[PDB]
C-alpha cells in the first residue's frame, strides 16, 4: 500500500482544527518534493559521529545510551540512516547523582568542585526560567492592553 | 512474531528521541513500514521537512 | 573538517581500512578522546622544549640535543603554527629508543589551581 | 577562590566551603582521638574511625588507613619472609631480647 | 592571488620542519599520519589523550597482521 502509506503520513503531519483540499494540495508537496532527489558510506558510523558531539558538551551517559541501543538492534538498518537526517528538526531529579555521601565503598576522591560547580549552574538556570515567563507573561498582555483601541480584539475585526 | 517486530519498534523510538527528530510514535510507524518497503532513505529526509515547511506557512 | 570525521581518517591510516570496516576501534576512540577534549595542564612550549632536550642528552645523542633547538626557533619563525605546545607533548610522548622516576623533576602545572 | 575576588559574596561561600566543612571535621576530629599513639598502636586508631556508615567519611578514613598501614604491612613481609626484624622504635608487635 | 599562495608555503615549511624533529624523536609516524594528527591539535585536544590512542591502534595492528 506504497499508494497509501503516503496518504497516511500527509495526515500527522497536518494540524488538527479546510481538512478536505489541503490534504489534497500538501499530497502534492510531498510528491514535487519525492523526485527531486530522486532525479539527482556505513550506518553506524554516522550515530558515532553524533555520539562524539554529545560527549563534548557534557551529557556523558546519555551517549553511552545512544551507543547502548544500537547494539541491541542489530540482533532495520535504512531506518536510522532516516534519523540522523533529521538529527537537528526538532523542537527545542535524582539524588543518586555524585552525591559522595552514599554508597558502599565510594572510592577517595577529594574535593572536586568541579561537580559543585555544576550544580548551582542547574539552579541558575530555574531561577532563569521562571523569571522569563514573567518577562513572557507581562508582555503578552501588555501588548494588548495598551495599544489602539480594538487592534488585538478579534471580534472588532468583524 | 508480532511481539518481536513491537519490541524491535520500540527500542528504536528512543533512538529517536534522543537524536531530537520530531518524528512521534505514529509517524514513525509509518516511515519505519515505508522503509520496510525498500524506498530510499535519503529522499524522506526531504519529504518530512518540506511537509513540515508547507505546515508551518498555514499558521 | 571536523574533529570527528578527522578521527575517523586517523583510525584508517594506522589501521590500514575503510570506515566501513573498522568501526569497533572507531567506537573506542570517540570514547577516549570525548569527555578529555579540554586540556588538563598549563600549556607552555618551554617546559616541553626543556624535555626533548633532556631526553636526547640522556641516549648520548648530544649533537641531535642541539638541533632540536635550531628546529624548534624555525617553527616560531614562520608562524602558521597556533598550539606549538601540543604537538611537542604528542611528539614527545611517541618517542621510542633506538639503543624511572618522574616525581623528583620538573612536571607540569595542574590547572587545579584555577576556578576553570 | 582568590581568583574570583577580583565577583563571589558571602552567602555565595556558604555553598563553595560546605564540603569542606566537613573533610576540615573529620581530620580535626581525627588527630584528637590519636594522640599518645605510635606505631602499630596508631594504625589501630585511625581504624576505629571506619564503623562509621557515612558513605562519605568511610571513603575517605579508608584511604588514609591504607596509607598508615602500608609500613605495617612492611615489616609483616618482612618477619615473615625473612625473618629479619628491625625497627629502632618499637612498633612491631614481635619484641625481641638481645 | 598571491596571499593565498603565500600561505601555502608557509604551510609546506612547518610540515617539513615538524616532520625532522619527528625523525630525530623516532616516533613512527610518516608525513601522511602526521598531517592529521596536527590538525586534530590546532582545535584542542588533550595530548595525553590523543597519544594513548596511537599508542592502543598500533598495539592492535599486531594482533591482527
Amino acid at each position: 500500500s506504497i499508494t497509501q502509506l503516503f496518504d497516511d503520513l500527509c495526515e500527522a503531519l497536518l494540524p488538527a482544527a479546510n481538512r478536505k483540499r489541503a490534504k489534497r494540495s500538501l499530497k502534492k508537496v510531498a510528491y514535487n518534493a519525492l523526485f527531486t532527489n530522486l532525479f539527482q558510506l556505513p550506518a553506524r558510523n554516522k550515530i558515532l559521529m553524533l555520539s562524539f558531539d554529545l560527549r563534548v558538551g557534557g551529557l556523558g551517559p546519555k551517549a553511552d545510551r545512544l551507543e547502548e541501543l544500537v547494539e541491541e538492534l542489530e540482533a532495520v538498518g535504512s531506518v536510522l540512516d532516516l534519523l540522523v537526517q533529521l538529527a537537528g528538526s526538532g523542537p527545542p531529579r535524582d539524588y543518586f547523582l555524585n552525591n559522595k555521601h552514599v554508597g558502599r565503598n565510594v572510592p577517595y576522591s577529594g574535593y572536586d568542585c568541579d561537580d559543585l560547580s555544576v550544580f548551582e549552574m542547574d539552579v541558575q538556570s530555574l531561577i532563569s526560567r521562571e523569571e522569563c515567563l514573567c518577562h513572557s507573561m507581562i508582555q503578552e498582555t501588555l501588548q494588548v492592553m495598551e495599544a489602539a483601541p480594538g487592534t488585538g480584539l478579534p471580534t472588532v475585526g468583524l | 512474531n508480532l511481539n518481536a517486530v513491537r519490541e524491535t519498534m520500540d527500542v528504536l523510538l528512543e533512538i529517536s528521541r534522543i537524536l531530537n527528530t520530531g518524528l512521534d510514535m505514529e509517524t514513525l510507524s509509518i516511515c519505519v513500514r515505508l522503509c520496510e518497503q525498500g524506498i530510499n532513505p535519503e529522499a524522506l529526509s526531504s519529504v518530512i521537512k518540506e511537509l513540515r515547511k508547507a505546515t508551518e506557512a498555514l499558521k | 573538517k571536523s574533529p570527528n570525521v578527522l578521527l575517523q581518517n586517523l583510525c584508517c591510516r594506522i589501521l590500514g581500512r575503510s570506515e566501513a570496516d573498522v568501526a569497533q576501534q572507531f567506537q573506542y576512540a570517540v570514547r577516549v578522546i570525548g569527555s578529555n577534549f579540554a586540556p588538563t595542564v598549563e600549556r607552555d612550549e618551554f617546559l616541553v622544549a626543556e624535555k626533548i632536550k633532556k631526553e636526547l642528552i640522556r641516549q648520548r645523542r648530544e649533537a641531535d640535543a642541539a638541533l632540536f633547538s635550531e628546529l624548534h626557533r624555525k617553527l616560531h619563525s614562520q608562524g602558521v603554527l597556533k598550539n606549538k605546545w601540543s604537538i611537542l607533548y604528542l611528539l614527545l610522548s611517541l618517542s621510542e629508543d633506538p639503543r624511572s622516576y618522574a616525581t623528583l623533576f620538573a612536571q607540569a602545572l595542574p590547572r587545579d589551581a584555577h576556578s576553570t | 577562590l582568590h581568583s574570583q575576588l577580583q565577583s563571589l559574596t558571602l552567602r555565595r561561600l556558604l555553598v563553595w566551603t560546605y564540603d569542606p566543612k566537613i573533610r576540615l571535621k573529620t581530620l580535626a576530629a581525627l588527630v584528637d582521638h590519636c594522640q599518645g599513639r605510635k606505631g602499630g598502636e596508631l594504625a589501630s586508631a585511625v581504624h576505629a574511625y571506619t564503623k562509621t556508615g557515612d558513605p562519605y567519611m568511610r571513603s575517605l578514613v579508608q584511604h588514609i588507613l591504607s596509607l598508615v598501614s602500608h609500613p605495617v604491612l612492611s615489616f609483616l613481609y618482612r618477619w615473615i619472609y625473612d625473618g629479619e626484624l628491625e625497627d629502632t622504635y618499637h612498633e612491631f608487635f614481635v619484641a625481641s631480647d638481645p
